[PDB]
């Protein structure tokens, strides 16, 4: 199943 | 941030909001209410914003761009909303404008810069290639990023994010007809992808996760045909020889083995039935608590084994006394000893548990009741250790999940899917009640926060939408209420659930929801007053 | 099924 990307992870 | 600024009819207004508020505010549009998404992601806005982004991307001079980060984030947020929101739809002239903007960034002389600021905007451009359905359009750039990658790029968090996006492109390309028809002819891409996966310097480094993703996407390429096939096969063969299923590089080996096994012939690679060998290697410890619980684990101390067995043993006794089971299982159930399979960490679970148990691992563990009537069925709880798990066993979700084994064997006829009426409230409520007993502050807190559920509502609970408050806290409250105030009713219900009379079970609890709602509310009042 | 740079450890069970 295909899902478009939400948020990319920021550096802590 | 001001999310309402993105709702203006004027595209210039929306452009100015994107520029002034920046990416961290544009983030809100992915999750905003439909009214906001419908206004922000009008076709005209997408087009006008893309046209502005094209000019700005052409002018880009390197070193990062807060505005371009926000603009590309907005554009692919629009495709996210278009996918999930039935009231967001793009006319056909939207995507060509977006492709023009991506082209402008790709063709800029600064495209391959190595820096965290550039990585922040580059990341959003690469993901837009997938979100906008442009997976067929940038394969030369995917290839260049794969071969250019090195230890200098790998120092930068946001360059890792950005180039990791090419694996999202390859995955999403499966649904793109032009991609499907051309990817199998991309010999240089296949070579670069395999050589990325084979880069020994990725092992144990910040970018190992990228090398593992490369191995998985390389194995996925076996589903296509074309001139690149022999290169795909050759590079996969080299992965399986260079690394191993348990040991150095096993994230890459297992990633490739996953997709090769699914899409290709495992016999072409010599990896058929690796999963059974892997189990013995990873879950190398065996500790039998008792005739009813055995632990297989990757790396636990003796003290952890002792603590896990005694905690489960205590829950086991409390369960059998509370549920008045007489330790008699339901009919057609021969799951005599729970197998508790514990990996050393969430990362190990994600790497090894999938192939060993044929499960998805995007979760916190899972209990597989299987088919209790079938000869040779094995009940398997699959879990991992974690630093913030409960002492002294430190096994994540152990105490709750263990009760599902007991409930499934002694209360609920059939396999997990047997019920023909909703039973989530009971299954999750009894797992919470047996494991936590009367210590549940979160359940107290949800009574007094302005939102409550009736018994009728609780009994209709499903996993759809995963309302954890409703499933776990209100399931607990209904179960605890029934045990304290109406235990004879619970015993009446169990006569029906234990033999699979689900319609009778529903008729039984329907009476509870009609009769007991006001008493349930008084019982909640007493819980809250005790807290005060 | 590609992994992001950060995955969550403390998830509910499946
Ligand atoms: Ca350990
Ligand atoms: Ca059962
Ligand atoms: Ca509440
Ligand atoms: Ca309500
Ligand atoms: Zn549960």
């Amino acid at each position: 199943d295909y899902a478009p990307t939400k948020l990319l992870p920021q550096q802590p | 941030c001001d999310v309402e600024a993105f709702t203006s009819n004027s595209s210039n207004d929306v452009l100015n909001a994107i520029k002034t508020q920046g990416a961290s505010c544009v983030n809100a549009l992915f999750s905003a209410e439909s009214r906001i998404q419908e206004a922000a992601f009008e076709s005209g806005h997408m087009y006008n914003i893309a046209k502005h982004t094209t000019d700005l991307a052409k002018a880009y001079a390197g070193g990062g761009s807060d505005e371009l980060e926000a603009l590309f984030l907005y554009l692919r947020a629009g495709y996210y909303a278009e996918f999930y929101n039935s009231k967001v739809s793009f006319l056909s002239w939207v995507t060509p404008a977006v492709k023009e903007a991506v082209d402008a960034f790709v063709n800029n002389a600064n495209f391959y810069e190595n820096s965290d600021p550039h990585g922040k905007v580059l990341s959003e451009v690469i993901i837009t290639m997938d979100s906008a359905g442009l997976q067929h359009a940038y394969l030369p750039q995917v290839t260049q990023w794969l071969t250019r990658w090195d230890s200098q790029y790998a120092q930068n968090w946001y360059m890792r994010n950005a180039v990791n996006g090419v694996f999202t492109i390859l995955f999403g390309g499966q649904w793109n007809e032009q991609f499907v028809q051309t990817i199998g002819n991309q010999t240089e891409l296949a070579k670069a992808l395999g050589d990325f996966a084979l880069r020994s310097s990725a092992i144990g480094a910040s970018d190992e996760f990228m090398a593992a993703n490369a191995g998985r996407e390389l194995g996925r390429l076996t589903k296509y045909s074309g001139s690149a096939s022999s290169t795909v096969k050759s590079k996969l063969t080299e992965i399986f020889a260079q690394y191993e299923m348990y040991g150095r590089g096993d994230a890459i080996w297992l990633g490739a083995a996953d997709t090769v096994s699914y899409y290709a012939d495992c016999s072409d690679y010599g990896i058929c039935n690796f999963e059974s060998q892997l189990k013995g290697l990873v879950l190398s410890q065996s500790y039998t608590c008792s005739p009813t619980i055995r632990i297989l684990s990757q790396n636990m101390t003796q003290d952890q084994h002792v603590a896990a067995c005694s905690k489960m043993g205590y829950e086991e006794g409390y369960f059998h006394t509370s549920l008045e089971t007489g330790r008699q299982p339901v009919a057609d159930d021969y799951n005599t000893q729970l197998q508790v399979n514990i990996f050393d960490s969430s990362d190990d679970y994600g790497k090894y548990a999938g192939p060993i148990f044929n499960i998805s691992t995007n979760n916190g563990g899972m209990y597989l009741e299987g088919d209790p009537a079938t000869p040779g069925n094995i009940p398997n709880f699959v879990a991992y250790e974690a630093p913030y798990a409960n002492p002294d066993h430190f096994v994540w979700n152990l105490e709750h999940e263990y009760v599902h084994y007991l409930d499934g064997r002694f209360d609920l006829y059939g396999g997990f899917g047997h019920p023909t009426e909703r039973i989530v409230w009971w299954s999750e409520g009894i797992a919470e009640y047996v494991s936590k007993e009367n210590d549940n502050q979160a359940a107290i807190d949800t009574i007094k926060d302005g939102s409550t559920f009736t018994l009728s509502e609780i009994f209709e609970t499903s996993y759809d939408g995963f309302d954890v408050d409703r499933i776990y806290r209100w399931g607990y409250l209904a179960v605890r209420f029934m045990f304290e105030r109406h235990k004879d009713d619970v015993n009446q219900m169990l006569i029906e659930t234990r033999q699979g009379n689900w319609a009778n079970y529903k008729a039984t609890i329907n009476q509870w929801a009609i009769l007991y709602q006001s008493e349930f509310e008084q019982w909640q009042q007493a819980l809250v007053l005790e807290h005060h | 099924e590609p992994s992001q740079q950060v995955t969550e450890i403390y998830q509910h069970h499946a």
